[PDB]
Formats: structure tokens, C-alpha cells, sequence
């Protein structure tokens, strides 16, 4: 599922007004935006990474996605 | 320096250089400390500030506490009710809510 | 000009003589160094005195060089004689990277 | 100068030592004589006062040619606390994300 906007990914309030600041709005970002990159972002620790990992397995995706072109 | 010092009802005394806010237990004797605030109390408190005697919106209030945030009114209501809370006005005066307008802070005079 | 320390001992920069008042019929012999040593922190009452500045003043106004294992002999025999505590801060202490320090009183006679 | 402290507490710059005592200039129950940078850590919240000081202010004053490893600031205002005996954590307070103040009730120039 990387066709999907995220805020179709059912994330929380926090998570999703946090991923909103970034300019990240489509998975295609967050499949290879690094766990590092994805921690040291304001509002986002590790136990709110989990369930966003979580919520990506559920459907298939994860982090650490070497990719393609746009 | 531009010293700006705040003087609010009940002799609430507000000091930005060292932001710093006290009880006056005497005209401006500092002896009955009631702390420093924060780093968005200060904020709203220069926004309301900054716009008297006018109200300000909610809605620049909110850009100026969080210029890039996608942060819910909710955090805009708790953050009043801190900013009042450790300012101890359970009276509601200090902070007024501008009836369908916005908020306004009760200050008599400034300081230079 | 002679001086009291700690309301007890009595002890003169010109004459070098200590007396306890406890036992006033013995009189306390002290060698010079200790002696200058121990005026020159009653000249500074109760305030850090490096171990360097004292030491310099102590010892090249005596025309010679020593090495400074000479000062800690030196505080160690004035407080083994002045019956001063081994290590608690009673009358003389040291204060590490910063000197040696004072205690006792400074009651100057005359 | 002579700062004072709660619980009757006092730091001298005309002597170099801290003392609990009700009398400025005498020395009553003393504490001893903080370190080199105890000494310059309580020079600069002192100075600071009533303004709060903050971290880098602090780390660039006690260390202005060290790495600092970002957690020295912590242990070394412990011990310096823990020196002036701060069990209560009210002798020196920590404002989050604006810096440290030190209570300090009177100066005596």
C-alpha cells in the first residue's frame, strides 16, 4: 500500500499531527524515512514508533525500504 | 536596555527581562515569588501583550505558540487554563475569554 | 604584635614561641619555617592561600630554593606539634588544588 | 559581597568559603570551600540572579576549551547541591528548557 495518503494509515491524533509537520503525506516517504530521521522528529518516541511499525505490518509495509523513483 | 516590566490587578508584577512574576506584598517590593513560566506561558503572555488592549484570535494566538502545528484547540483551552492556573486566577480575571472574540490579560501599567 | 588562635594558643611572628593556655608552664618551641608558615595564614585570616604564592613568600625571602615536598614537612610537624587533628579541619586543613586554610581565631594582643 | 541562602546560608567573596550562619561576616557552621568550578559554577548563578541562566551560558563559562559529554552538567550540579546540603532540591532550582537560578535572599556589597 503505497497509494494510500496517511491519513488513511487510522494513526492517532498525536502521530498524525506530528507526521503532518513534516510534509510527509504519502507512505512513499515513510517506507524509507530512517528510524533515526523518524526519532529525532519532535512529538515521536519510541513506544509511538512501535504502533506506527505496527500499523504499517498490518498492511504489508514497513520501515527500512529501499525504493525507486517517484 | 528596553526594560518592560507588567503590573497586573492584584499587584501582579511580571518582569520580562528576567521573566520572572511575583506577588507584590507591598507597592513593588519582590519578596512573595510566584516562579518563571514556561516557554508557551511567556509566549501567550507576549501575544496578549503584544495586543492590547485589543483581543487577539484564537487563531493567531495558535500560529504564534505553533507556527508549524497541526495542534487541536484542545491544547489552546489547556494552555489558557495553565497560563491561569499557575497565575492563580481562579477568578477569571486576569486572562479574560472575550466573549466570541477571543482572550484579553488585564494590565494596569508598564514599566520602562 | 603577638596573636591568639582559637581562643587557646598565643604565639608571636618576632619571637617565635607558642604557649597553651591549658598548660601555661610549657612553653612550645617551633622551627622558623612553620613558624613564618603559620603567620603568614594568621596575616590572611580565613581565606584560601595558594600553595605556591606561600611557599615563594616563605622560603626566597630566606635567600634559598626548596623543593615543595619542604612545605608539606613543614604543615606536617606544625600540626603534629600544635596537637592539631590528623585529618579533621580544626585548626589547619588543606584544600586540595587551592592551598592550605585556616581555622583557628585571630586575636591580635596588641 | 556577601550572598545569602535559604536556611540561613551564606557564600562570601570577601573571604573564598560557605558558612550557615545569621551573621554575614562571621563564620558560623562552616561548610568549607567549594571547588574551582564549584566556585565558578555559584559565581555564575549567582550572577544571573533573579534572571534564569541558561545551559550553554553555563557549559561555555565552567568549560570554554572542553568536550563536554552533556551529562558532566548534571553530576556537577548534584555535587554542588549536595555541598550546600540541597536534599530538598530548593537551594538551586532547574527550570526545564530555560536554565538554573540559585535562591539567593540578600547581597551585602
Amino acid at each position: 500500500i503505497l497509494l494510500r495518503p496517511v491519513d488513511d494509515l487510522e494513526l492517532t491524533v498525536r502521530s498524525a499531527n506530528c507526521l503532518k509537520a513534516e510534509a510527509i503525506h504519502y507512505i512513499g516517504d515513510l517506507v524509507q524515512r530512517t528510524e533515526v530521521e523518524l526519532l529525532k522528529t519532535p512529538n515521536l518516541g519510541k513506544k509511538s514508533l512501535t504502533e506506527i511499525k505496527d500499523v504499517l505490518a498490518s498492511r504489508g509495509l514497513s520501515l527500512g525500504m529501499r525504493l525507486e523513483n517517484w | 536596555y528596553v526594560r518592560v516590566i507588567y503590573q497586573f490587578p492584584d499587584n501582579l508584577w511580571w518582569n520580562e527581562a528576567s521573566n520572572q512574576v511575583y506577588y507584590a506584598q507591598d507597592p513593588m517590593k519582590p519578596e512573595r515569588l510566584i516562579g518563571t513560566p514556561s516557554i508557551m506561558q511567556a509566549k501567550l503572555l507576549k501575544i496578549l501583550c503584544e495586543y492590547h488592549p485589543s483581543p487577539c484570535p484564537n487563531d493567531q494566538i495558535i500560529k504564534a505558540l505553533w507556527p508549524h502545528g497541526f495542534i487541536s484547540s484542545e491544547s489552546l483551552t489547556q494552555a489558557i487554563k495553565r497560563t491561569r492556573d499557575f497565575l492563580n486566577d481562579e477568578h477569571k480575571t486576569l486572562i479574560e475569554n472575550v466573549k466570541l472574540q477571543g482572550y484579553r490579560i488585564n494590565i494596569i501599567q508598564v514599566i520602562v | 604584635m603577638k596573636f591568639i588562635l582559637a581562643e587557646k594558643f598565643t604565639f608571636d611572628p618576632l619571637s617565635n614561641t607558642l604557649i597553651d593556655k591549658e598548660d601555661s608552664e610549657e612553653i612550645i618551641r617551633l622551627g622558623s619555617n612553620e613558624s613564618r608558615i603559620l603567620w603568614l595564614l594568621a596575616q590572611r585570616p580565613n581565606e584560601v592561600i595558594s600553595r605556591n604564592d606561600l611557599h615563594d613568600f616563605v622560603w626566597r625571602e630566606q635567600g634559598f630554593e626548596v623543593d615543595d615536598s619542604s612545605l608539606t614537612q613543614a604543615i606536617s610537624t606544625l600540626r603534629k606539634m600544635l596537637k592539631d587533628s590528623t585529618k579533621s579541619p580544626q585548626y589547619v586543613k588543606t584544600v586540595p588544588k587551592r592551598g592550605y586554610q585556616l581555622i583557628a581565631r585571630v586575636e591580635t594582643v596588641e
